[PDB]
This record gives structure tokens, sequence and C-alpha cells, in this order.
């Protein structure tokens, strides 16, 4: 049933609400990267282990960049010969009509035909 | 035309050799065509003039594509009064698929064809 994974999905968010309300922040955002806030604890003097986390609690300083994406929409790509072709071709996704096309190929233009 | 008389711009080789490069849809006869018309004693007032520029050369894939180029062509008026309607059609249908222009030409036009097929 839905409504199970809907409320699965409910529970672990208000969970994570309260441990965010615990600590003192109000917000994902300023929580994310921020490793200083995570500690090392031993297991005991009986196991004698010596496993070292702090390989992964290095923290590099990020400069004047946030530490997250801060950009909307996706990373473009530059324009192939088919948006040519697309300022061509007009009458048929105006009026559904045939056409026929003839240009000048080189290697340096891919995916030929692929946005048509 | 005649043997005796005088020369024409249309004589019977240019005429087969046009219709065979477009039946075939081979670029060499075309090229063998324009070799035989562009060849003849001067007929015409631009046959006395010479291309001569002074730049150098560029390849040819540089150059404007074909479609920009063959949107600058149209075919004249030609009435369905003279014209059979079956080349009239054709000459439409042919033209409105490169993208380019046709024409009317005098004599109006059938109001049922004022929609594609």
């Amino acid at each position: 049933t839905p409504e199970k994974v809907v409320n699965l999905f409910t529970f672990l968010a208000e969970e994570v609400r309260e441990i965010l309300a615990g600590l003192g922040f109000r917000s994902l955002n300023e929580v994310i990267g921020r490793t200083d806030l995570l500690h090392q604890v031993s297991r005991g003097a009986e196991h004698l282990d010596d496993l070292d986390l702090n390989p992964r609690l290095a923290q590099v300083d990020p400069g004047e960049n946030a530490r997250y994406c801060t950009l909307q929409g996706r990373n473009e790509v530059p324009d192939t010969l088919d948006a040519r072709i697309v300022a061509d071709a007009r009458p048929l996704f105006e009026e559904g009509e045939k056409m026929q096309l003839a240009y000048n190929a080189r290697n340096t233009q891919r995916a030929i035909g692929t946005r048509l | 035309f005649r043997k005796s008389g005088d020369r024409h711009g249309w004589e019977g080789g240019v005429i087969h050799t046009l219709q065979q490069a477009v039946t075939n849809d081979s670029y060499t006869t075309f090229k063998k065509y324009s070799e035989q018309v562009n060849k003849r004693p001067p007929m015409q007032l631009r046959d006395l003039l010479e291309l001569r520029s002074t730049k150098a050369p560029v390849p040819v894939d540089e150059v404007e594509s074909i479609t920009a180029i063959r949107k600058r062509f149209i075919t004249p008026g030609m009435s369905m009064g003279a014209l059979s309607p079956e080349a009239h059609g054709t000459l439409n249908v042919a033209m409105n698929r490169i993208g380019a222009k046709s024409d009317s030409g005098e004599g109006g036009e059938d109001p049922a064809r004022f929609r594609p097929d």
C-alpha cells in the first residue's frame, strides 16, 4: 500500500527534524559539509583496535564558494548542427509537410540529427 | 534548328545530357553539361565577360550551405492554361519541398489544393 511508504518517509523526516532541533540548527543546508560536529569515540580499553577515522574527518577549507550546489538548471553544452536544421524545417513542425535538406558534414560535429 | 542555319542555345546534345544528369542524379554528368554549354562561341553578352579576382582560393567546405543558396531561386510564372495541371502541380510540390518559392502565374488556381496531402 502506498500509505505505508508515505508513513515511512514521514517518520524518517520527523526524526531528522528532531535531531537538527536538538543540535541547534534550522536547516539541512547549515549542516552539509560541517565536519567539525563529528567526533570519534573508541569502543573501550578491551578491544585495542587502532582505527583512526581522521582521514575521513579532514576538513578542507572551501574558500569563497559555498559547500554545496549553488546553481539552477543543468550544465549546458555547445550547440551542434541540429540547431540550424531546426531553424530550417519549420513547415514540418507547423504544417506537417515533407522536406528535403542538404548540408556539409565535418568530423567535429557530434550527434548529427538527435535534437530533431 | 537546322544544320546549315545559325546556332541556337538549346541543341539536342545539351538537352539529352541535362535530362540524363537529372534522371540518374549524377553530378559528373551535370559537370559535362556545364562544360558543353560554357565552351561554345560567344552567343550572348555575358559570354564576353570574365571573372578574375585577386584573393586566394578557400576550401569548398567553408562556403555557405546549399539550402541557404537553394532558397534564393524560384520558378517563374507559368499559367495553368498553357501548362498541364500535372506539370504545374509537380512544380509546386517540388519547390515547396526544398523550402524555396514557386509561382502561380495568371489563370487563377484550383481552390481544392489550399491544403496539404
